[PDB]
């Protein structure tokens, strides 16, 4: 019977195809971002892959979930792996949905499947049967707190799933994702989070500190504080005291010697500020700081895996503002665990510290958070970008510590110097154009301004004056002060501000004219950064989803939907690049 | 919405019985008491009816020694669609069935906030009923349904070893592999 085989193949051979066409176009697509018209390959090929292309993708909701079958029958994960491939039809998802459900233990692998079987309705709520969960591996922690946001119903299976996968990692990770722990609160009815909480603080300890110092400030709603909040502010009172005492021995000698100096440390801001400006101020901050004495043990709160040795009893500096003063420190960087086990016991430089009181420091946190995943990402892809993401930590309510850059050079201070261009200010500091310095400078700026462009376009982030940006010694550019962002915007939401600030200062760095290679360089490196940034959504929405219930005047309803839409979920790569190119080239000039 | 005399003034009639050793009885005063319609007060109470004559039926007498409810040695649910009870196992099973059927609504959900005491008595309400299924289930030999039930009662089990071991002994027995690997490393 050859008809059967004959088919068989043909089947195969058709599928191969389009698998083949696909990953060509991708790979085409990749090499290089415009259209350059310079470079070409073999015309025939590309003709009869467009051609297939266009006939493969007329087809209608039939003959393509009859493929599904057939991947199935070949093999489960290639039938898995299939929607990655994208195919603009909804219908793979629900047969891939339909097939998983029908029979779950024939796929294992956990960063992709699992999401076809949980949801077995969004915001439903029914047919609970036939859910097993309690075999797959553990995922990444965004996934597993997913299931305790207003995304899914809560459910008894989904919650110990969540709470099984939260166990297997290293304290490091858990301190990291502090600040969306304690958010989970709010939404659980449930408690196994408040269980998990528990447990964690008395396994480590560093933990424990940083979930007072984190809860501390959370208890009210206002920056001086005056009103707790209904909804959770009695259970966070009764943690707190439950936590507190539980310790003893060493643990809580240490505790209670870092607390000591903190606070002692502290109250200087208080003390200082019925003083006005002039001399003395700054002879009192300086006694005030004098009175202080250093104890062995303890460690910054923005950096916690190094030990401070001493205090400069002559850097007290206070700043313009309400009395915010500035400290400089030195420190000696030893580690984590390391610093844990020599905390109940008893590479060298020195760091600045930026005190703040009644102001809010959560968004920068936020933003923070995301600019280190932006860059660890950019690190695993293989990319070539710099963005500094200097840390911070709130301590209580309307306080915290913010750390400084090394070697700060603000713009606004050399513009007032020079009252020029920095094209002039560069020509000074390292020489003419063609010398081997200026090219490096240059290379430099480049990478800072297209990671910097380009995640202040995806942010969508305002208020951007000349007195923000940074400029180091190297040459790079750092942002600060993101308090603005999101749908906030000052001037009453004005508009005429772009969403990428570009002069014409710095446009003549690069050659001035569009045509120039730092140009391309540029706009290269960009259309790059923006298509290997868009397979990582889904972290980023659970990311920002989940505090949305702290009352934040930057969120007002919309931000979800808004911010998904950007990121074009439902477009192939050209088009893609073709929609960056365009919107990068809409704000220039 | 205080029962108080009924319970004491019947059961304990009976339980004099068990004193004395009037099985017969006391089995027809159960078989009149659970056949009549239902009351929403005394569910608690139909559950505990329910358990004990399940307990004694399956260690107390013979086969030769069975009846059928219709025969002997206000309003009643009657009818001819109804399921007449055949053997001491079917009623036992319907039994067994029903009262695990409405105990997995009464549960506590495992609260655990400050307070143990009602989830403990949940638990040893659920192990209790669970047992008694599986025992009266093994003696026949159909083991996917046993294990199937067994599933059905996994969402109370967080740090139990009991029952995970059962559910994982009764896997093997079915012929399933992979998942009885699996539990077998939980």
């Amino acid at each position: 019977r050859g008809s059967q085989l004959h088919k068989y193949y043909m089947k195969r051979r058709t599928l191969l195809l389009s698998l083949l066409a696909t990953e060509i176009e991708r790979l085409i697509t990749w090499y290089n971002p415009l259209s350059a018209p310079e470079l070409e390959l073999d015309q025939a090929g590309e003709n009869s892959v467009a051609n297939w292309r266009s006939k493969y993708i007329s087809l209608s909701e039939k003959q393509w979930k009859d493929n599904v079958n057939l991947a199935w029958s070949i093999s489960p994960y290639l039938a898995v792996q299939l929607p990655a491939r994208f195919k603009n039809t909804e219908a793979i998802g629900n047969e891939v949905t339909r097939l998983v459900r029908l029979d779950p233990g024939a796929v294992s692998d956990v960063p992709e499947a699992i999401k076809f079987l949980v949801t077995w309705h969004t915001i439903d709520a029914d047919a609970p049967e036939l859910s097993h969960v309690l075999c797959w591996a553990p995922t990444d922690p965004p996934t597993g707190l997913s299931y305790f946001s207003s995304m899914y119903p809560p459910h008894p299976l989904t919650a110990q799933y969540g709470v099984k996968v939260l166990r297997s990692f290293p304290p490091d990770a858990i301190l990291f994702y502090i600040p969306q722990i304690v958010q989970a609160l709010r939404y659980d009815k449930m408690g196994y989070v408040r269980e998990y909480i528990l447990w964690a603080a008395s396994k480590s300890q560093l933990l424990a500190h940083q979930f007072i110092w984190n809860m501390k400030t959370n208890i009210y709603l206002d920056e001086e504080g005056h009103q707790k909040d209904p909804d959770i502010g009695d259970l966070l009172d009764q943690l707190v005291e439950e936590i507190t005492g539980s310790l003893s021995g060493p643990a809580k000698d240490f505790y209670q010697r870092e607390f000591d100096f903190f606070n002692k440390i502290t109250n200087v801001s208080a003390i200082i500020k019925p003083y006005p400006k002039g001399d003395e101020r700054k002879k009192a901050c300086l006694s005030a700081l004098s009175e202080v004495k250093v104890q062995p043990g303890c460690y910054l709160p923005s950096n916690p895996e190094a030990i401070v040795l001493d205090i400069d009893y002559k850097s007290g500096t206070p700043m313009q503002s309400k009395a915010p003063y500035l400290a400089k420190f030195k420190v000696k960087r030893c580690g984590v665990s390391e610093l844990e086990k020599e905390g109940l016991r008893c590479k060298i430089s020195w760091q600045a510290a930026i005190f703040k009181v009644g102001d809010d420091c959560r968004q920068d946190m936020l933003a923070l958070q995301i600019i280190d995943l932006f860059k660890n990402i950019f690190q695993l892809v293989g990319l070539d970008l710099f963005v500094f993401p200097y840390r911070v930590v709130a301590t209580a309510p309307g306080c915290g510590v913010i750390e400084c850059i090394p070697d700060c050079t603000s713009r606004d201070q050399l513009g007032r110097q020079t009252d020029f261009g920095m094209y002039d200010y560069f020509t000074r500091q390292y020489g003419d154009e063609s010398t081997l310095a200026f090219q490096q400078a240059r290379y430099n700026f480049i990478r800072s301004m297209a990671a910097y462009s380009l995640l202040l376009f995806l942010l969508q982030i305002k208020d951007r004056h000349n007195g923000n940006i940074m400029l180091d010694k190297k040459g790079h550019i750092i942002h600060i002060d993101f308090g603005f962002m999101f749908e906030s915007s000052p001037g009453g939401n004005l508009g005429w501000e772009p969403d990428i600030k570009l002069t014409d200062e710095m446009v003549m760095i690069m050659g001035g004219k569009m045509e120039a290679t730092p140009f391309k360089w540029f706009m290269e490196m960009c259309v790059r950064g923006y298509l290997a940034v868009r397979p990582y959504m889904d972290a980023v929405v659970s990311l920002v989803t989940l505090m949305l219930d702290t009352g934040l005047p930057c969120f007002r309803g919309q931000t979800i939907k808004l911010l998904k839409h950007r990121f074009s979920p439902n477009m192939t790569e050209r088009e893609a690049a073709n929609f960056i190119m365009k919107v990068i080239q809409s704000c220039f000039l | 919405e205080l029962g108080f005399f009924l319970e004491t003034g019947l059961q304990r009639a009976h339980v004099l019985y068990f004193k004395n050793g009037n099985l017969t009885r006391g089995v027809g005063r159960f078989r009149e008491l659970l056949r009549a319609v239902e009351t929403r007060t005394t569910q608690n109470l139909r559950m505990t009816i329910a358990r004990q004559l399940a307990e004694i039926l399956l260690r107390g007498m013979c086969e030769q020694s069975y009846w059928n409810p219709l025969e002997d040695p206000a309003r009643v649910y009657s009818g001819e669609n109804i399921f007449c009870p055949q053997e001491n196992t079917e009623e036992a099973l319907l039994l067994l069935l029903i009262s695990e059927s409405m105990a997995n609504r009464d549960a506590v959900l495992s609260r655990i906030p400050e307070h143990k005491s009602d989830r403990l008595i949940s638990l040893q309400s659920a192990s209790v009923v669970y047992d008694l299924l599986t025992i009266a289930l093994g003696r026949r030999g159909q083991y996917e349904m046993l294990s199937e039930c067994l599933e059905r009662a996994m969402k109370f089990a967080f740090e139990e070893f009991h029952l995970w071991y059962q559910f994982a002994l009764s896997l093997m027995a079915a012929g399933k592999s992979a998942r009885a690997v699996k539990v077998l490393k939980e």
